[PDB]
């Protein structure tokens, strides 16, 4: 039950500061070492560097010297980098990983960073319901549209994670708006059109906002 | 037919650190504990305080925040990196202030613990290893750097410390065929 | 600091082939002490932290699947894939832990190839509870193809529509191999009452023609 | 008799997590006059006796560590170790002293999780002593490795054996959770001498590749 | 001193009855009463039963009423149970415990039981020889093979005692013979196989066979 | 010049059993021991921290006669720094002593032809009993772990027993009458 936990998302306006966490659990936090990952979208893994908790001895690479700080608290079991004057680059997601016999079996979820001035925006969601084209194959597609949110991300789930068979979620697009959309689509049997109920479970998490839409 | 010899090990001029704790076996002569029984701890486990084939006599120096560590079932560096005791230990653990004879103005760097170890010690198990410990999956290679730590520090006994980090001379005696060992 | 050169960066197998991923360092990796190389793989898949799969170059993790295998010494390092399966479908990276700095390589993509599947086209017309917001979205989507190239375009009343279509394409599917699109035409409540056919217009390889999929509005 | 059920009878956790072992009684083992529970809690640890923990249900004894707790009331009870340790691996039973006959549960094993680690193989070639005596035994050692399953061939001039060989594994080991495998190949001496190569092959999941020691009869 | 004693293992011919013994010490006998404990290998714990010492009174499982009998000797300080009809079923692990101030606190050793109409039979031991092709890292294996023995069980030990890191000794196969064989190895610097000399120290109780073999 | 009443103690038709052990308080008086020690009609008559001769002429400040019947065997037990049953659990007599301990063989008056079950004597006890402590419990013994719920079974028994005396017995099995004199409010019982 070894569990490594940061925040899933930071919102920060340029030209600021951010320090972001990783509680951890299930072992003695001053005997592992603490390792930093970072991955810009679509790119590959950077390690930042490593902190150990009983003496905050560390590590860093060339480019995240002066850029990074590693910290701990050993009450909380928590560790901390901070980053300075945020820019563009600075938006990644960045993970946090324990070293351990194994090296890196430990990691955890990530924290997604995105560097901007806007403001969080929760998203509308509004139905794509199965059409009169009865039947496309004897199979029928259904969806729910999420529109009008910053930042990124949106969690989609159907039936409650009930249905995870034929359920694509796409990935967003940014709009002109400077906020972001998305589609999620199931493919169903249009036999159960009638009886069975599809209900979309939307979370951005940003804005504390959660939509449960029936189609 | 001798008298046994508990005043070369409690009234020893020189005691060991935690780490290289020494023992004497006390054998073939005449114990008595009603004399021994001057101490801040005197703590009898598996038999009465109030009332054997051979004894052991195991000497050391540690801080006296660290004297309840010297008990069955107890978890800490001590206990775990320095001195087990059995938790079926049947036997006496006995400490005594010595910041007289054991604390030096700058620090007597001298009575030395081990602090990063990989495997909690066994009962009676002594390391006297001076290996650099590896914390991490890089390797040390006998050298010093991230990951790779000295894996014993001092005490720094100073003489206006408070009591809890000042010095402590503990021998735990372990009481253990025929019988070479007799209550006269 | 050791630089690790991955090669090949994205290369793209059938199921049931062989793949052999190499990672080249800079340095040698070999500790005389223990003769063991200071090499890690680690698997990412889509949307997903980073997973260990072999340590020390040889070492398989509990749960990795018997098919991955790890080989190399000094600077030459592979990892090898008998059979692979379509959820192998993930970036590869390896990272070395002999020095600090700890690198990682660049990665390599594996994609999996598969027979041309044409895809199944469905039009979504807009919500009545968006048209109160004043806006119209209309979804047309591209349902499990292979290969990922595809076009979309929007006619509305046989009008070609440029400057309000954005389209998103889905990572290829853990089990069949194929790619999903969405294209969504965006248009203001008003400019939605002015037209009555809205048209998704297809092209794709198992497409035998620009495919047309249509809703009247109001019908 | 009263019953007393333990749930699971093994359960294998990671250092450093918390275990709860459950007893379940047929009948309350609540004496109303001191409301006290009349169940105890016993350690053994492999090759060793049964050792008391707890009393009253949450009485500890003196020398038990204090991650050792104990809950419940009536028939429902538990034990609860927080952070585990690795010497912690034993069988833990549960015992009801509210009534004659005594009863015990069947006992739940606690075993630690760990990371795969591959084994190390010996071969020892059998004694001159023993072949005086006619028979052969050749022993190959597996040490230190998790998990347990392993495979061990024996193979003779390339031949492999079938019904010649017999293993042993070890308990967990208290620091390292680890296990370590024997096997024997017994054979006559007129069949020792009549191969050459004598080989052990393992295989195992630290292992990418199998690994075989080998000895030839006069080297 | 509290101590309770058990005999470590009993050979029985099968149809025949075992009395074994608990000699207790530290003590007022009269003042704790004794229960008796039955493990199966590789099973759980089974009460037997108990007695008092002042008077004899006892109390049994209906599983062991009229398969065991308790007794006690006051001036030997001794508790005894008696077992009629042995069958292969009745080999097991047989403990002896004191209900001191909280429950069981005080366990004997154990008497290991084995049914059998086999003689006892010492073992042969021949040594496991580390490889001149060594080395795969400086650590070198060197063991003892202990053969041809009943009944269980043996106690190997290693350099008379100073080595006891790195020691697997294995647990005991049963061969087609109906005799046990293990093997004990321990894992060295391969640098010391020169300097340091390795001999194993095999002990069978049951026969009364001590063997010391030199390794290398 | 009022004689103390020790008629009353030694003389009474029926004494106590020794778990149930009786005390009365002599004060106000002035009693002849000497009389007592030449009466020549006691077993035992042993004195500890004093002589029985000189015992004629003192004073003390509290006088207490506590009386029992015990066996003839364990009349060794009532003296200071002795073990065993009737010491142990029944009656108990400080290491520091000052008294005197007078015993006589009853058989003639506290023994029965079928036996007499009406003496009894303490067998068990959790803890041993402390100079001058009276314990007339009669709850049943825990000897061990389960409980009793005051009914009776296997670690569970009635902690009394009796003595059965009977005529023919053997003379440490009789019965014998045991008075303990304790000496040690101004001085109210003076010697001659
Ligand atoms: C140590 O010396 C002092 C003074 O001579 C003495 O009183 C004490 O008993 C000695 N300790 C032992 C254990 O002999
Ligand atoms: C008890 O009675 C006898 C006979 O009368 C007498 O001699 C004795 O003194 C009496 N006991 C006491 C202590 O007065």
């Amino acid at each position: 039950q070894v569990q490594l936990q940061q925040p899933g998302t930071e919102l920060v306006n340029p030209g600021a500061s951010l320090k972001m966490s990783c509680k951890t659990s299930g072992y003695r936090f001053t005997s592992y070492i603490i390792h930093w990952v970072k991955q810009t979208p679509g790119q590959g893994l950077e390690w930042i560097g490593a902190i150990f908790p009983e003496n905050d001895d560390t590590s860093y690479s060339q480019k995240f010297k002066g850029k990074a700080t590693l910290t701990t608290d050993t009450s909380s079991s928590t560790a901390y980098m901070q980053l300075s004057s945020l820019t563009s680059e600075d938006s990644a997601v960045y993970y946090c990983a324990r070293d351990g016999e194994n090296v890196l079996d430990y990691w955890g979820q990530g924290t997604s960073v995105t560097v901007s001035s806007a403001s969080t925006k929760g998203p509308s969601v509004f139905p794509l319901a199965p059409s009169s084209k009865s039947t496309s194959g004897g199979t029928a597609a259904l969806g729910c549209l999420v529109k009008d949110y910053f930042p990124e991300p949106v969690t989609v789930s159907w039936n409650s994670g009930a249905l995870t068979s034929g359920v694509h979620t796409f990935p967003a697009v940014l709009q002109s708006s400077g906020l972001y959309s998305l589609s999620s689509v199931v493919t169903v049997p249009s036999s159960s059109l009638g009886t069975q109920t599809y209900i979309c479970n939307v979370n951005h998490k940003p804005s504390n906002t959660k939509v449960d839409k029936r189609v | 037919t001798n008298l046994c010899p508990f005043g070369e090990v409690f009234n020893a001029t020189r005691f060991a650190s935690v780490y290289a704790w020494n023992r004497k076996r006390i054998s073939n002569c005449v114990a008595d504990y009603s004399v021994l029984y001057s101490f801040s701890t005197f703590k009898c486990y598996g038999v009465s305080p109030t009332k054997f084939t051979n004894v052991y006599a195991d000497s050391f120096v540690i801080r006296g925040d660290e004297v309840r560590q010297i008990a069955p079932g107890q978890t800490g560096n001590i206990a775990d990196y320095n001195y087990k005791l059995p938790d079926d230990f049947t036997g006496c653990v006995i400490a005594w202030n010595s910041n007289n004879l054991d604390s030096k103005v700058g620090g007597n760097y001298n009575y030395l613990y081990r602090l990063f170890r990989k495997s909690n010690l066994k009962p009676f198990e002594r390391d006297i290893s001076t290996e650099i410990y590896q914390a991490g999956s890089t390797p040390c290679n006998g050298v010093k750097g991230f990951n790779c730590y000295f894996p014993l520090q001092s005490y720094g006994f100073q003489p206006t410390y408070g009591v809890g980090y000042q010095p402590y001379r503990v021998v735990v005696l372990s009481f253990e065929a025929p019988a070479t060992v007799c209550g006269p | 600091q050791i630089v690790l050169t991955q090669s090949p960066s994205s290369l793209a197998v059938s199921v049931g082939e062989k793949v052999t991923l190499s990672c080249k360092s800079s340095q040698s990796l070999l500790y005389s002490n223990n003769q063991k190389n200071y090499l890690a793989w680690y698997q990412q898949k889509s949307g997903r932290s980073p997973k260990l799969l072999l340590h020390w170059t040889s070492t398989r993790e509990s749960g990795v699947p018997d098919r991955f295998t790890g080989s190399g010494s000094g600077t030459d390092f592979t990892l090898t894939i008998s059979s692979v399966k379509a959820e192998d479908l993930a970036v590869y990276y390896c990272q070395q832990y002999y020095t600090y700095p700890w690198t990682f390589g660049g990665g390599t993509k594996l994609e999996i190839k598969r027979t041309v599947a044409a895809p199944s086209v469905f039009i979504f017309p807009p919500s009545d509870e968006q048209l109160k917001s004043g806006t119209a979205s209309v979804v047309c989507l591209l349902n499990n193809f292979y290969p990922r190239e595809a076009k979309v375009q929007w006619k509305v009343d046989n009008a070609l529509q440029s400057g309000n279509s954005q389209e998103s394409v889905t990572e290829q599917d853990s089990k069949d191999s194929t790619y999903s699109l969405s294209s969504t035409l965006t248009l203001s409540k008003a400019d939605y009452e002015k037209h009555k056919v809205y048209a998704c217009e297809v092209t794709h390889q198992g497409l035998s023609s620009p495919v047309t999929k249509s809703f009247n509005r109001g019908e």
